[PDB]
């Protein structure tokens, strides 16, 4: 069919997750500007930032074992995790939660990247989590306001 | 409006009444209902979210359900200060709007129910003269004080060019208004029938007449 | 303390554009999805329009389309509706609303602007005897028809008549006020009503005979 960039919905979510598992490898956040988005992804990239890392603690003893049962080493490993996130979120009810969780895994998937020197495979692997969230839950990322919704509803109030 | 509710529900303290608000598989169907309560001459407040559940601030006897395209708001035990509008709204897939239920009275009986006093008046001839007919249908007397008055010409329906007043409330508690039906003159001398309806509480008060008198 | 102020309300002519803003306060306004919700007078809610927080997704309802432009300055904590071919079905109370982001439930409202579209100038009423046609009790009663603006005053033989009578409310008839009067008196030995449109300075009396 089309190709995925033609959407601005894809391109949008490439840009903030790509972000996202890359300054998380890192270590170090990018200063030049966001392409897509603009003010959106900036203020959804502040919430997955807030969102993201207490998800990675609270999810630690899952992710790290599901890590284990994928045994990622190589650039072909990558190639059988995104059946596995298919087939998995796919599976019942979509929420905000279960998209935070899938952004968080990969996460934790590209700082374990960077300990074994395979930094290339975080942008394959930042395409293969947007591909497994954009291709199966467009219609209900649409009707929930797409970043500006996932900011909305994880938005909490300071003191 | 999208959404169905009944424009009077009502009961004495301390009964347990119910207000329905009926839609569709793209709204009710597809996503959560919320209450408003809304006071005279205030904004509204909101009273239910997620079909259910109670913000802060709202006493427990107010509780809410939904089913298929349908939900329901309960009051357990009416209570004086329950006496107001309450709106139920949901977003519709279909359309990519709100949708508002047209609102429902509640009133908390403080006197019998009373039906309406029903008079209609012709045009008079000195307006005649200006070329318009304007037909007066007098309400005295309701409670509760929610009325649909329907007008019908040579027994069919009118859906334009008639006026309803708000229900005010009269001197000993119970509720008058007033509606209106105008014509041109011509349009008055081809029709014979005219009737104003006045459903109140279900049962409907009908007053006619006939242009030759 | 949680707030939303609206402004901008007014008396604006059909075909005209009216600009409406709505200042919030104590919150976070850049993370909340905002309404405008308008209520007609004595008629239910209407749902108007809605802009997510940054602005990505605008909704309108059917009956505004093409005609109002929802927007926000969150540098500015301000949420605006542009009004353009305002029509009298267009008058209303109107209110900005703070949508949960979990919920979606309004939970927090402004005061509310009042818009009127009226082109109308000052019209004195015209009066009309409202009589039976074709005993005991009998209902009489004047039509006030046609006047501009609110109010107008009704008495029965200028203050004796009192007992039995019923002023109706005003309603909007095409641009115009029109409002009646009854009194309810026995069979068979004079009664006229006495209107007054004090803004038109206006006094007219009308005695009712079927």
């Amino acid at each position: 069919g089309p190709l995925g960039s033609e959407d601005d919905l894809y391109r949008q979510s490439l840009e903030i997750i790509s972000r996202y598992l890359r300054e998380q490898a890192t270590g170090s956040k990018d200063s030049k500007p966001l392409g897509e988005a603009g003010a959106a992804g900036r203020r959804a990239l502040e919430t997955l930032r807030r969102v993201g890392d207490g998800v990675q603690r609270n999810h630690e003893t899952a992710f790290q074992g599901m890590l284990r049962k994928l045994d990622i080493k190589n650039e072909d490993d990558v190639k059988s995790l995104s059946r596995v996130m298919i087939h998995v979120f796919s599976d019942g009810v979509t929420n905000w939660g279960r998209i935070v969780t899938l952004i968080s895994f990969g996460a934790f998937v590209a700082k374990h990247l960077k300990t074994i020197n395979q930094e290339s495979c975080i942008e394959p692997l930042a395409e293969s989590i947007t591909d497994v969230l954009v291709r199966t839950k467009r219609d209900w990322l649409v009707k929930q306001r797409g970043w500006d919704g996932f900011v909305e509803f994880f938005h909490v109030e300071d003191l | 409006s999208v959404l169905t509710q009944p424009p009077s529900a009502s009961g004495t303290p301390g009964q347990r009444v119910t207000i329905s608000c009926s839609g569709s598989s793209s709204n009710i169907g597809s996503n959560t209902v919320n209450w408003y309560q809304q006071l005279p001459g205030t904004a509204p407040k909101l009273l239910i979210y997620s079909n259910n559940q109670r913000p802060s601030g709202v006493p427990d006897r107010f509780s809410g359900s939904k089913s298929g395209t349908s939900a329901s708001l309960a009051i357990s035990g009416l209570q004086s200060e329950d006496e107001a509008d309450y709106y139920c709204a949901a977003w519709d897939d279909s359309l990519n709007a709100w949708v508002f239920g047209g609102g429902t009275k509640l009133t908390v009986l403080g006197q019998p129910k009373s039906s309406p006093s029903v008079t209609l008046f012709p045009p008079s001839s000195e307006e005649l003269e200006t070329n318009k007919a304007t037909l007066v249908c007098t309400i005295t007397d309701f409670y509760p004080g929610v009325v649909t008055v329907d007008w019908k010409v040579d027994g069919t329906p009118v859906t334009q060019g008639m006026e309803t007043t708000q229900p005010s409330k009269q001197s000993n508690n119970k509720y008058m208004a007033s509606s209106y039906l105008t014509l041109t003159a011509r349009a008055w001398e081809r029709h014979s029938s005219y009737s104003c309806q006045v459903t109140h509480e279900g049962h409907t008060v009908e007053k006619s007449l006939s242009r030759a008198d | 303390q949680v707030t939303l102020k609206e402004s901008g309300g007014g008396l604006v002519k059909p075909g005209g554009s009216l600009r409406l803003s709505c200042a919030a306060s104590g919150f976070t306004f850049s993370s909340y999805s905002m309404n405008w919700v308008r209520q007609a007078p004595g008629k239910g809610l209407e749902w108007v329009s809605s802009i997510s927080s940054s602005s990505s997704y605008i909704y309108y309802a059917d009956s505004v389309k093409g005609r109002f432009t929802i927007s926000r300055d969150n540098a500015k904590n301000s949420l605006y509706l542009q009004m353009n071919s305002l029509r009298a079905e267009d008058t209303a109370v109107y209110y900005c609303a703070r949508q949960v982001g979990a919920t979606w439930a309004f939970d927090i409202w402004g005061q509310g602007t009042l818009v009127t579209v009226s082109a109308a100038k000052t019209t004195p009423p015209s009066v009309y005897p409202l009589a039976p046609g074709s005993n005991s009790m009998v209902t009489l009663g004047c039509l006030v028809k046609g006047y501009f603006p609110e109010p107008v005053t009704v008495t029965w033989n200028s203050g004796s008549l009192s007992s039995g009578v019923h002023t109706f409310p005003a309603v909007l008839q095409s641009d115009l006020y029109t409002l009646s009067s009854s009194v309810t008196v026995p069979s068979s030995e004079t009664v006229t009503c006495n209107v007054a449109h004090p803004a038109s300075s206006t006094k007219v009396d009308k005695k009712i005979v079927p």
